[PDB]
RNA sequence: GGCCGCUCCAGAAGAGGGCCCCCUUGCCCGUUAUCGGGGGCUAGGCUCGAUGUCGGCC
């Protein structure tokens, strides 16, 4: 059997300053097995902690980890700007060696609601037989909003994708675009095209609409 | 004083081989165990395959048995991984690393350098260029605001494109979201700005697509 | 019934072996390689034995 390795939060938000733990609990014992990894998005991993609190060299004394029984924990004591990336801890007690997802650690700061914005198709891609409906949500806090699509009052499922940013590099905000992708056939059936989103910094949902 | 340098990957059809090589500088190969770990997109990390040159000894995963060989040159001091018989789950970034050897240590321990991954796609789409629609600010802005508009970028492979407002000459505002995997194999992509509703009428707002593996070059008005 | 034997078949049979927990490898050890001691479960499943309800021979 793997041994897996299961790390909770998958996310989490700090601020320059904080304490900071992520946890990683192995399937069975590893022991002391246990090497913990940091990524920065786009770029190579680098080795932090091996045998579950040992401070591979290089790496600033922020950082440490710990053992309890099964469970793994990795924590920052006083949290540094470079310090926002992904972590992973790494079980090889027994081949093959194995990951877990990751925790990724995010900036901290004040909600701020989305401003809604919603976009008809082009006639150019209308003639082309398809139709692209998108709605942005721009500049929000945190990254968690829900975008419902209503077509004439109808709630719509598997028709649409998101795509989200990553923090914005000066005001740490996420900003999300979502596209309900239709056949040109069936958006000229209907009238009423509605984009309605849900986040912590909107006390009511905001719907945005137009109808051709 | 330590290096890593990945390179042979790309794009390529289910069913074909490629060979990546991880070239080492800084130390030798026969000190080491090297290893491959893969990371598809968005998801997190896992081994592929490891060697240690110094015995020819070498192991892999069980979803890449009898498909991948990694192997060692010492000569070039460089790990090879041969790739054959791909399906689209394959696709990820490849990051090799290395174990250090230690003579005092009786097993080996975490990967402790690693190199910065080429990327591997396995698809079947055939390498097109992007069509470019405009995203036009609302005919009914609020009146004394802020507008949103933008450019659609819609069937393009593979990645990545690059886009730009104005011909640079705006970079205030603009949100370029990460490119989607539609349901048909092909890229899709927005990119967004706002700009002030007053000069809605007295500025002309210009993207630039530019996509390279198909050497195409889009430029779109966005008007009410 | 005697003598031999384990290629086969028994499970009527030990000891390997295996699994889990602890000790940052902790008597001596350790394949460019994850051990040892301790605690707890594993039996007919693999190797090796033993045995007969097995096989051979006079």
């Amino acid at each position: 059997s793997d041994i897996q390795m299961t790390q909770s939060p998958s996310s989490l938000s700090a601020s320059v300053g904080d304490r900071v733990t992520i946890t990683c609990r192995a399937s069975q014992s590893v022991y002391y097995s246990v090497a913990w990894y940091q990524q920065k998005p786009g770029k190579a991993p680098k080795l932090l902690i091996y045998s579950a609190s040992y401070l591979y060299s290089g790496v600033p004394s922020r950082f440490s980890g710990s053992r309890s029984g099964t469970d793994f924990t990795l924590t920052i004591s006083s949290l540094q700007p470079e310090d926002f990336a992904t972590y992973y801890c790494q079980q090889y007690r027994r081949r093959p060696i194995t990951f877990g997802q990751g925790t990724k650690v995010e900036i901290k700061r004040t909600v701020a609601a989305p401003s809604v914005f919603i976009f008809p198709p082009s006639d150019e891609q209308l003639k082309s037989g398809t139709a692209s409906v998108v709605c942005l949500l721009n500049n929000f806090y945190p990254r968690e909003a829900k975008v419902q699509w209503k077509v004439d009052n109808a709630l719509q499922s598997g028709n649409s994708q998101e795509s989200v940013t990553e923090q914005d590099s000066k005001d740490s905000t996420y900003s999300l675009s979502s596209t309900l992708t239709l056949s040109k056939a069936d958006y000229e059936k209907h009238k009423v095209y509605a984009c309605e989103v849900t986040h912590q910094g909107l006390s009511s949902p905001v719907t945005k609409s137009f109808n051709r | 004083e330590v290096q890593l340098v990945e390179s042979g990957g790309g794009l390529v059809q289910p069913g074909g081989s490629l060979r990546l090589s991880c070239a080492a500088s800084g130390f030798s190969l026969s000190s080491s165990s090297m290893h491959w770990v893969r990371q598809a997109p968005g998801k997190g990390l896992e081994w592929v395959a490891s060697i240690s040159p110094y015995s020819g000894s070498t192991s892999y995963a069980d979803s890449v048995k009898g498909r991948f060989t990694i192997s060692a040159d010492t000569s070039k001091n460089t790990a090879y991984l041969q790739m054959n018989s791909l399906r689209a789950e394959d696709t990820a970034v490849y990051y090799c690393a290395r174990t250090k050897y230690h003579y005092k240590n009786y097993y080996w321990w975490a990967l402790d350098y690693w190199g910065q991954g080429t990327l591997v796609t396995v698809s079947s789409a055939s390498t097109k260029g992007p069509s470019v629609f405009p995203l036009a600010p609302s005919s009914k802005s609020t009146s004394g605001g802020t507008a949103a508009l933008g450019c659609l970028v819609k069937d393009y492979f593979p990645e990545p494109v690059t886009v730009s407002w104005n011909s640079g000459a705006l970079t205030s505002g603009v949100h370029t979201f990460p490119a989607v995997l539609q349901s048909s194999g092909l890229y899709s992509l927005s990119s967004v700005v706002t700009v002030p509703s007053s000069s809605l009428g007295t500025q002309t707002y210009i993207c630039n697509v530019n996509h390279k593996p198909s050497n195409t070059k889009v430029d779109k008005k966005v008007e009410p």
